[PDB]
RNA sequence: CGCAAGACGGACCAGAGCGAAAGCAUUUGCCAAGAAUGUUUUCAUUAAUCAAGAACGAAAGUCGGAGGUUCGAAGACGAUCAGAUACCGUCGUAGUUCCGACCAUAAACGAUGCCGACUGGCGAUGCGGCGGCGUUAUUCCCAUGACCCGCCGGGCAGCUUCCGGGAAACCAAAGUCUUUGGGUUCCGGGGGGAGUAUGGUUGCAAAGCUGAAACUUAAAGGAAUUGACGGAAGGGCACCACC
RNA sequence: CCCCAUGAACGAGGAAUUCCCAGUAAGUGCGGGUCAUAAGCUUGCGUUGAUUAAGUCCCUGCCCUUUGUACACACCGCCCG
RNA sequence: CAACAAAUGUUUC
């Protein structure tokens, strides 16, 4: 609980940070420095089946469990950094990344700016597993 | 075994921006209650927050970001200093279009106060309206002479003047325009920005300048 | 749908209408009588099916010319319509405005004319 | 019997070019060969912006984009109907097209 | 994280999906507030003007 | 948030460039080199193409170091299957990278020898030169510069064409071939046996070059045409199909 | 065929699978064919009369283009040690 | 929006 201050106007600010890959979805607010956390919870924990780790509905549930303690500790508002697996990995967003954002905005926290932060590399380190491609 | 939920223990500080910016009350951040076994100011002091120049100015500065680093603490107040400017991702990605030449030059330079900076610029050739080639590349000769011009300016424009004037400079984007003037004689160019600035070496301390800039 | 008129029917309708327009009508009941007079049709169901489709046509024709049907009366109507011509539109109003070169087009064509100059700027391909 | 006069995809004046890795199989195909499709999309999407516009501070703001340039090897781009077998005749058309620019009220 | 129940009224019947062809596309006027309007998939036989009871009230599908 | 290592130069990046080919995208400097163009410079046949000989030559592999980040030929694992030593997951090897030597091969494909002339339309584009009382960008006019339009070379190509070629697919070269003759070089004579045996040669090795026969057999093969059929694409249609 | 007696399994059907959209499914009797005799059959007929898609191409089957094919006794076809 | 199994086998014709 608690609150940086009474502020019948402006809102105490943190960082939202969502990593959407496929097979899961992390939501995550931290202090705008980053060094200090605040309430995490993934799209995994709120369903069982592995196959359903990453589904938007789970993602919703997670952004809901997160927004709770967010507005329960002190953050009134949050600026978001959405991400993909990145690296040489896919470079496209995972499915319950949108769902998480809709869930927290809908929840009734506050939104501020957006950038994508997936790590794109001035390319190399050879991508995994070999030349002939995953065959399948 | 149940224990120590941590927010119920944490303390709040109000992040303060340098003077050249406009409004200066960045937001708030939480640290642990200082215990002799600890310096909440310790876990507080080299923190860096990245804020959008638009929130910082108020605007057209949608793209552009400034990195603000906490340089000291005074009771619930924490005075930050310029640490960098980058662009984001969307903006940068949006300039980079096929059929045009992408030109990059960067230079590393020491300011009047010591700071060592690596400072990048960028530009793209422009088709000019009654062109009817579809593309609009530049020649190798062109880019080599254009880059020299960009580099000469960036060293010229940072050598003279301290971290603050570079800042005061990068806001109204006076470098951009200056490049545009020195380069149109050589080849078109659409876009043009100093797109990033990287702090390489910091001078020693001095609360004097920091306060001059804050306070 | 399930009732899509076949050519043997549709043809007869185009057919009669071409040679029968001023005789035929808006109403199923009467053409049906007319098909007895102006055509020899073997079964009553066919003759009905014919009368009916040709009426659907007459209903349509009498609301806008239909894609492939011509009758003497419709030809006359188009003919009269295809006369129109006003105060007339060019004028073009005192003085032609030229793009020059088109000015140099007359200038080097040995030809007097009215004038005006506004022709500059190049000029991209695509 | 030779099918495409272009063989794979456009080389002619080279004999070599670095290869890229398919964004699906993680395969490997020369960059001259390989279907490439740009992909620009809003951070937020369809429905969100309304809660995204209401929940935010800032007076408008006005949405970033994610930009990603995809590469597919032949089998992936076929598989997923990025591109589709075209008759012996249609194959010759390099061009591109659709009728409106599908951006909200398309298929 | 959540619960509510939503009343929505059919505006326009889109067509049919499911490979079996047994789910009908629908467009819904949001009943409690008309200034909303969304696409939902149906099990039963649906015709214009009758009412859905939405659980999820975001989501908004497509194929499947 | 910083830092270390090794790797690699994304987006920009193209039927676009250069290089004999193999191949070649960070900055900047040095070093010599290569084509095109311009050129009322220089020589006077210097020249075309080639047994023998020789230079270069992706990858793997091999010798010894550096190095191993990344990924990973082998192996061991988890699944899947009737079987699975596989695909699929995981751990992970030599190896990938780099230096000094080997090795001489890739559907090293444009599957198309090289050189010269001649025969056909249009518009692109890298580049050089040339021309415009065309545009825009400047100062007091400029010298600038980028463009538009045209002309000419030589690039890689494209497009459309009952010239003409070809069995056709196709091809402005695969044209100028029975009306068979511009120069030169190389390889093939049904298919298998076979790039095999054997001798020579080169190689540290792995292997490379040259290269038979006995016997076997009546088609091997090419191209186009059409169905049949597809766990290829748009496909449909029916409770002998589903719902 | 009847009359009595003896009074079975079967207390809802796995793998599978047929058929069906309106007098239709299903219950229910009758008549005709076979016929000397012999209906558990077939073959109609009226009676009583719903549930349920109202469509689509997923599986299956067959025909529509485009496409690939070493197939053409045509995939129930033609392959390696 | 992306992606997804499957063996063998008797005659002249």
């Amino acid at each position: 609980s608690l609150g940086p201050q009474v502020a019948e106007g402006e809102n105490v600010f943190g960082v939202c940070h969502i990593f959407a890959s496929f097979n899961d979805t992390f939501v995550h607010v931290t202090d705008l420095s980053g060094k200090e956390t605040i309430c995490r919870v993934t799209g995994g924990m709120k369903v069982k089946a592995d196959r359903d780790e990453s589904s938007p509905y789970a993602a919703m549930l997670a952004a809901q469990d997160v927004a709770q303690r967010c507005k329960e500790l002190g953050i009134t508002a949050l600026h978001i950094k959405l991400r993909a697996t990145g690296g040489n990995r896919t470079k496209t967003p995972g499915p319950g990344a949108q769902s998480a954002l809709r869930a927290l905005a809908r929840s009734g926290m506050k939104i501020g700016r957006i950038e994508d932060v997936t790590p794109i590399p001035s390319d190399s380190t050879r991508r995994k597993g070999g030349r002939r491609g995953r065959r399948l | 075994k149940k224990v120590v939920d941590p927010f119920s223990k944490k303390d709040w500080y109000d992040v303060k921006a340098p003077a050249m910016f406009n409004i200066r009350n960045i937001g708030k951040t939480l640290v642990t209650r200082t215990q002799g076994t600890k310096i909440a100011s310790d876990g507080l002091k080299g923190r860096v927050f990245e804020v959008s120049l638009a929130d910082l100015q108020n605007d057209e500065v949608a793209f552009r970001k400034f990195k603000l680093i906490t340089e000291d603490v005074q009771g619930k107040n924490c005075l930050t200093n310029f640490h960098g400017m980058d662009l984001t991702r969307d903006k940068m990605c949006s300039m980079v279009k096929k059929w045009q030449t992408m030109i990059e030059a960067h230079v590393d330079v020491k300011t009047t106060d010591g700071y060592l900076l690596h400072l990048f610029c960028v530009g793209f050739t422009k088709k000019c309206n009654n062109q009817i080639r579809k593309t609009s590349y530049a020649q190798h000769q062109q880019v080599r002479q254009i880059r020299k011009k960009m580099m000469e300016i960036m060293t010229r424009e940072v050598q003279t003047n301290d971290l603050k004037e570079v800042v005061n400079k990068l806001i109204p984007d006076s470098i951009g325009k200056d490049i545009e003037k020195a380069c149109q004689s050589i080849y078109p160019l659409h876009d043009v920005f100093v797109r990033k600035v990287k702090m390489l070496k910091k001078p020693k301390f001095e609360l004097g300048k920091l306060m001059e800039l804050h306070g | 749908m399930g009732r899509v008129r076949t050519k043997t029917v549709k043809k007869a309708a185009r057919v009669i209408i071409e040679k029968y327009y001023t005789r035929l009508g808006n109403d199923f009941h009467t053409n049906k009588r007319v098909c007895e007079e102006i055509a020899i049709i073997p079964s009553k169901k066919l003759r009905n099916k014919i009368a009916g489709y040709v009426t659907h046509l007459m209903k349509r024709i009498q609301r806008g010319p239909v894609r492939g049907i011509s009758i003497k009366l419709q030809e006359e109507e188009r003919e009269r319509r295809d006369n129109y011509v006003p105060e007339v539109s060019a004028l073009d109003q005192e003085i032609i405005e030229v793009d020059p070169d088109t000015k140099e087009m007359l200038k080097l064509l040995d030809f007097g004319s009215l004038s005006n100059l506004q022709v500059t700027q190049p000029t991209v391909g695509m | 019997t030779k099918k495409r006069r272009n063989n794979g995809r456009a080389k002619k004046g080279r004999g070599h070019v670095q290869p890229i890795r398919c964004t699906n199989c993680a395969c490997c195909v020369p960059k001259d060969k390989a279907i490439k499709k740009f992909v620009i999309r809003n951070i937020v999407e369809a429905a969100a912006v309304r809660d995204i516009s209401e929940v935010s501070v800032f007076d408008a703001y006005v949405l970033p984009k994610l930009y990603v340039k995809l590469h597919y090897c032949v089998s992936c781009a076929i598989h997923s109907k990025v591109v589709r077998n075209r008759s012996r005749e249609a194959r010759k058309d390099r061009t591109p097209p659709p009728r409106f620019r599908p951006a909200g009220a398309a298929p | 994280r959540v619960q509510p129940i939503k009343l929505a009224r059919v505006t326009k019947v889109l067509g049919r999906t499911g490979s079996q062809g047994q789910c009908t596309q629908v467009r819904v006027e949001f009943m409690d507030d008309t200034s909303r309007s969304i696409i939902r998939n149906v099990k039963g036989p649906v015709r214009e003007g009758d009412v859905l009871t939405l659980l999820e009230s975001e989501r908004e599908a497509r194929r499947l």
